[PDB]
């Protein structure tokens, strides 16, 4: 019988044992780069995952095929030209080399006004409006999607998209880069339901699809485009200084857009080690395969991690008597560039398999792009899984602990539209983390064909020591989660969580008293799932972990906290991200906050209505989420 | 199981023999089917075709025995029960 | 250890010694009727069986209270009159007594059409259009909700529903009585969430409720208008001769209903038996208590049922050694009459907590109508235990076994929305269960003041008997869903549902193969489905059933069945009837079949887009109940 510290050591003694630059570098060779999804070396790459899953000795390997739609680049070339209102001039600024896929297949001519980063507020804060022109905006700070929604919002009739050297010091002023502006998940053409043939594929379009044209285009081309422009930039915005605002009187942009649609097969990978107790439960391991460029920071760390994690934990089941109680499953994804379009229509297919049975995912996508930072993004139900694991897991520079902060938890970020993570956690209910060791900036060459094995390994000689530090959290992850009797899923965080929520609502007391409507009942609300915690954990206390039935279903009503925090007033095609603290949709508490902030902001933009019924499904969400979790339906007290 | 091999060297022997007339597909078709009693004989576009509409009937009718012959495919079956259900869903797959 | 047959023995012998006539006497009381939903008389009758369920000592009897919204009459009297458009006559017809709940509360005036049913076909079988028209028709095919839809979907601007002597041989001609309008359960101001207070009663509406005024009118408010009409009414209506089909050139009616909303306080009466081994997984068997009139056949049979099913498994348990592995809840429910209100709304407001462990319903409303026929409708899951039921249960008259057709389960009616059973089946997912001792005619006193414990006690001589019938049938069905580690849910049977359906598109067959659509998917999705169940009634046959692990994982996975024929691609909130089998909307298979049938009219009816769509989505909704079924995730074989 081995016990926690025996794994924790002998993870650790394979750890030291295992060559992570080797396989990373074999990822960069020429049979594997570029990749793009549906590539032929895409699918070289999957095989040979695939073969070394079974070389592992897995308990059983196994590939999906989809049939997705993507946007590639058009035998026309995209440009970006300056025009001369004196009809006597026209200039070509560029023909870029990347692309944003997606994108409307459009020409567009008109001004060109400087938006800092796309965000509303950096919209709001502008002295002149978007309307009718053209945008162009730095990446760093939201996904593309988010930017292109935020301008089209405002009737914006295009995005440019560059990178400034302040925030991206790249020496090479002519880079291109590529990205994708669909807001949402998954094969946009397929909206809610699997890219499956048995489908059929009927008309469908994603709400998410933008309708104007986006492109990216080189520091060199945006610095062409402002000596044709006027103002400066503010000092605030933290760029160089040759950034200007608007365009000229005399000068105006044209953009052309021609990317066209093309359907493709991508190939999911798979591979699973049975549990030996409980083997219809399991945790998810995935990593993005695909990638435009050569993509060794955006997808060979996160594939070369999976690999061996893999097969360090087939050999410590197989040789080391590592008996998980749990399933672990290994994924390798394809189309993740599009949006995690792999993982996304392989949860949308199999919904009903993974339904309470899928208990955890862990993401492995760019865990390594620095070394001064150690960032995590995660649901609550794994903080203290994390807590745990950054007390005892050292970095691997400086040898300290991970665990230096003793707030770190009240400033976690929520994952975001471009982690694979989020429509886990968002969507299906599955709660998700994902980790990195990065800096404060972005890491510059993502996206970009600067996305090589020289360019990582030059940034961050001790590649081998961070990516092993990055999978010993992975693998102290995947141990804790099935190794024992019990999940180590937290369900108490939430408590937190709601005391914010509240703590939110209260700077808008007036307004809840100005409506006729009172707090009292998430107040109550709050108060019965705390009750609910606390006899969980009684009854965890109180249970003998040798009584295989009672630990089942105590575990069946934690498993059942994540999903009951779907909202289930929505429908799950049309806003697929139905989870109440961290989707996306008028369902969402942030969106009941954004809706009850325009009633102080006196315009008419509050709806009133809408709050309301906002209100009572938020609350009965939340009333039935501690309901579920109290226990059996006569054992609730509620009057 | 060899029966089911001499079989097939009974349904080449019925092609070359069908060969060496000239015949139509359903021709040999009806050829397949009297030479080895099938019930239900389909000539598909293509093997893969053939393999598909077979795994699907194979999946509802378990005790069918397929025979896949080039782009035909050759049920036997033991009862009139299996031979209607076959012939119902090789007809509306 | 007692086993089926010791059961059986024992529920016999109590049903023996059980008077069920003493307690419809009671309920039909001064002090019980009438018992108008939220009246002082159904308090009384709540509490009268709260104290009956404490003194049967159940394991435990609790109430929910609900604030709904039903429809009353104002104190200004609706009206039918009849005016002669040449402005020299006005005729009172009628100011009658009953109404029809969710009514609008309109005054309108125009010609009047006679539909015989109110049905489609009806409609469309019409020589005189009915648009901008009153429309008058029967009660007893569809529920008045479906005939005042129909009626609004051409326009009509009123509906008049009367009783005719050849359906309803009612001597009175005069009686009056009372339906509801709406098309939907529950509370028709808390579309799909439970009527709290936590939600604060936001302003939503529900679809379902009708913009036209709808009124109950007498026989010989009926008659007297066709003494204003013309046209003889077609032969296979088969109705009265004083039948006639529009008025004539120089008569109008003139309809008036002023109907008001008033927000009442529901109780919902539960006791619960717990089971002994698996208590958290339970049986739900359910009466409505409320009636307009006194009700003892809509509401005192149901009522007096379950108090004595009660009252007999509780003493089978304490005193006879019956020990069921799983619970039984006993519910009173209220506002049945406005659309199963108390039984939707409890759904809605604990449906995370019956999800996966409320496995089977059983509805008490209307058991006994009758001697001639013993009619079921209930979800196939069932089909097996009615079958086995019916095989050994004998008529409450001939003595002989209800068992008599091998072939009833290919006519069995599925539940329709006056059913209190179809929101269990049709939203929550729980398979549900309908019976009754009925004639082919119609009980002619349903929503009337003559519906009193006389009128039943004559034209069934043989009440107690029947109700003993009708109580066994029950109780059998609950000792089978509970005494045993097998749950008695055949799977097996949707494979025949399968069947129908790819026969019933068989007959467009060429509509879609010039769609360049195949139906080949569908049938590897029944061939997948069909190898599953095969594949789970091995592994029950090679189980060892005192082996709790592996019949608890097989009987999860049965219990996963009816929930995962939900729509997962709909909105529950504006369609929470998801099953589609059993539920109502696009995205149920007969909406899809309708639609499809839709392409032969050649007009613009049809709807491409919208049946690729439902096609797609249906196809894997049946692929995902098969893949689901087959095990786990990675034992999934596609081709
Ligand atoms: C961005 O939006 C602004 C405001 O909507 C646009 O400026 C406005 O353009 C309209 C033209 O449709 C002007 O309306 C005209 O106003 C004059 C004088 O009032 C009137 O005689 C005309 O009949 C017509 O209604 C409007 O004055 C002008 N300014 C404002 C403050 O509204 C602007 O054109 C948009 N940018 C684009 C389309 O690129
Ligand atoms: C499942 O759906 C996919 C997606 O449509 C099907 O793949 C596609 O099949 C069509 C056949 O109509 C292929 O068109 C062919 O293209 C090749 C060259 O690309 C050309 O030589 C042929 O003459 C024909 O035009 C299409 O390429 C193919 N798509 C991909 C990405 O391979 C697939 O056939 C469907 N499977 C089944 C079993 O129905
Ligand atoms: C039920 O629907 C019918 C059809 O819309 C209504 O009858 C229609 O009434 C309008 C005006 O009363 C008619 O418009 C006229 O149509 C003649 C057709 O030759 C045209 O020449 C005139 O210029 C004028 O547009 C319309 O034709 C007529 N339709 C028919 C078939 O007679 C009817 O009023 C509706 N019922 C009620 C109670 O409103
Ligand atoms: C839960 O919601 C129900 C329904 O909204 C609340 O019951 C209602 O409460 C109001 C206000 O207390 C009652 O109106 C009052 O009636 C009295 C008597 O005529 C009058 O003096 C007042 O001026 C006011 O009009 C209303 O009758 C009552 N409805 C029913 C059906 O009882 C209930 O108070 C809520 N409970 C909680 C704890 O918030
Ligand atoms: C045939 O059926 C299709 C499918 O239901 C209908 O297309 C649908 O049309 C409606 C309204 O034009 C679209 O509603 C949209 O909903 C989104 C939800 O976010 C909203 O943003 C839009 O403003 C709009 O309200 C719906 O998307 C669209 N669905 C599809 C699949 O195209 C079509 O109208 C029907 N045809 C006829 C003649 O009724
Ligand atoms: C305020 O929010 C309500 C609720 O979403 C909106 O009401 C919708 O109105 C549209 C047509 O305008 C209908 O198709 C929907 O059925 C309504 N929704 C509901 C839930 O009833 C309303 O439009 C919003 N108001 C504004 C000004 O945007
Ligand atoms: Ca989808
Ligand atoms: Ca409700």
């Amino acid at each position: 019988r081995l016990y926690w510290d025996d794994l924790k050591r002998k993870l650790s003694e394979k750890l030291d044992s295992t060559d992570f630059t080797s396989t990373i570098k074999l990822l960069n060779e020429n049979s594997y780069v570029p990749r793009e999804a549906g590539s032929q070396k895409d699918e070289n790459l999957a095989l040979y995952v695939e073969n070394q899953f079974r070389e592992f000795k897995l308990s059983k390997v196994w590939r999906d095929q989809h049939f997705v739609k993507i946007q590639v680049k058009d035998s026309a070339q995209n440009s970006v030209i300056i025009v001369d209102k004196n009809g006597r001039l026209v200039y070509l600024v560029e023909n870029p080399g990347g692309y944003v896929a997606y994108s409307k297949a459009a020409t567009v001519t008109g001004k060109l006004v400087h938006a800092n980063f796309g965000t509303k507020k950096d919209f709001e804060d502008l002295y002149t409006p978007v309307n009718g022109s053209i945008v162009i905006v730095r990446a760093g700070k939201i996904t593309f999607a988010e930017k292109v929604a935020n301008a089209e919002s405002l009737n914006a009739i295009g995005v440019l998209i560059y990178m400034d050297q302040t925030k991206f010091p790249i020496v090479n002023a002519e880079l291109s880069f590529f990205g994708h502006a669909h807001l949402g998940t998954g094969d946009p053409y397929t909206p809610g339901f699997p890219s499956f043939n048995h489908t059929q594929f009927p008309p469908s379009r994603s709400s998410g699809l933008p309708n104007i044209p986006v492109q990216t285009i080189s520091r060199a081309a945006a610095e062409k485009l402002f000596g044709n422009m006027e103002g400066d930039c503010p000092s605030d915005w933290k760029t160089d200084s040759t950034c200007r605002m608007v365009t000229s009187e005399s000068k105006n942009v044209k953009l052309t857009v021609s990317n066209v649609l093309k359907e493709i097969k991508i190939l999911n990978i798979f591979g699973v080690i049975k549990g030996f107790v409980e083997p219809d439960h399991y945790v998810v391991v995935g990593a993005q395969r695909d990638a435009w460029g050569p993509g060794a920071a955006k997808s060979g760390v996160g594939t070369a991690l999976l690999l061996k994690l893999a097969q360090m934990f087939s050999d410590m089941v197989l040789k080391d008597g590592f008996q998980p109680s749990r399933s672990i499953i290994f994924a390798s994804w394809s189309a993740g560039d599009f949006g995690s379009v792999g993982a996304t229509e392989w949860l949308e297919g199999y919904l009903s398999s993974l339904h309470l049975k899928a208990f955890t995912y862990i993401n492995l996508d760019k865990a390594v792009l620095g070394t001064s930072n150690f960032k995590v993004s995660a649901s609550p139900l794994l903080y203290t899984l994390i807590e745990k694991t950054m007390q005892n897991v050292k970095h691997p520079v400086t040898g300290q602990f991970l665990y230096q902060d003793s707030n770190w938890a009240s400033k976690v970020e929520k994952l975001t539209l471009d982690n694979a993570a989020f429509p886990f956690l968002a969507y299906s209910g599955i709660p998700a983390v994902s980790f990195c060791f990065c800096e404060d900036t972005d890491y510059p060459y993502l996206g970009t064909t600067m996305d090589t094995y020289k360019e990582l390994i030059e940034r961050i000689p001790e590649l081998n020591k961070v990516a092993r530090a990055a999978a010993e959290v992975a693998g102290q992850f995947v141990i804790k989660l099935t190794h024992d009797v019990e999940l180590n899923l937290d369900y108490e965080r939430y408590n937190s969580q709601l005391l914010s929520f509240v703590r939110d609502l209260n700077q808008y007391r007036a307004d809840i008293k100005e409506m006729g409507l009172s707090l009292q009942w998430l107040y109550s609300a709050r108060g019965d799932f705390f009750r609910a915690t606390s006899r969980l954990t009684t009854d965890f206390g109180n249970a003998e972990k040798t009584d295989r039935f009672v630990m089942k279903k105590l575990n069946d009503r934690v498993m059942r906290v994540e999903y009951h925090f779907l909202s289930p007033y929505v429908s799950p095609k049309e806003s697929p991200f139905r989870h109440v603290f961290w989707g996306s949709g008028s369902h969402t508490l942030p969106a009941l906050l954004e809706n009850l902030k325009l009633r102080k902001q006196n315009n008419g933009a509050f709806n009133e209505t809408l709050f309301r019924n906002q209100l009572a499904l938020a609350t009965w969400t939340i009333q039935g989420a501690a309901n579920a979790l109290s226990g059996d339906v006569w054992d609730i007290d509620n009057e | 199981d060899e029966r089911e091999e001499e079989q097939r060297r009974r349904l080449e022997e019925v092609k070359e023999e069908a060969k060496r007339r000239e015949r139509s597909e359903q021709d040999l078709a009806v050829l397949y089917l009297e030479a080895v009693n099938a019930a239900v004989v389909f000539v598909a576009d293509s093997e893969e075709e053939a393999k598909r509409v077979a795994d699907i009937v194979k999946k509802l009718v378990p005790e069918v025995i397929i025979f896949v012959h080039d782009n035909f495919v050759v049920f036997v079956v033991d009862s009139d029960e299996a031979a209607r259900r076959v012939y119902e869903i090789v007809e509306r797959a």
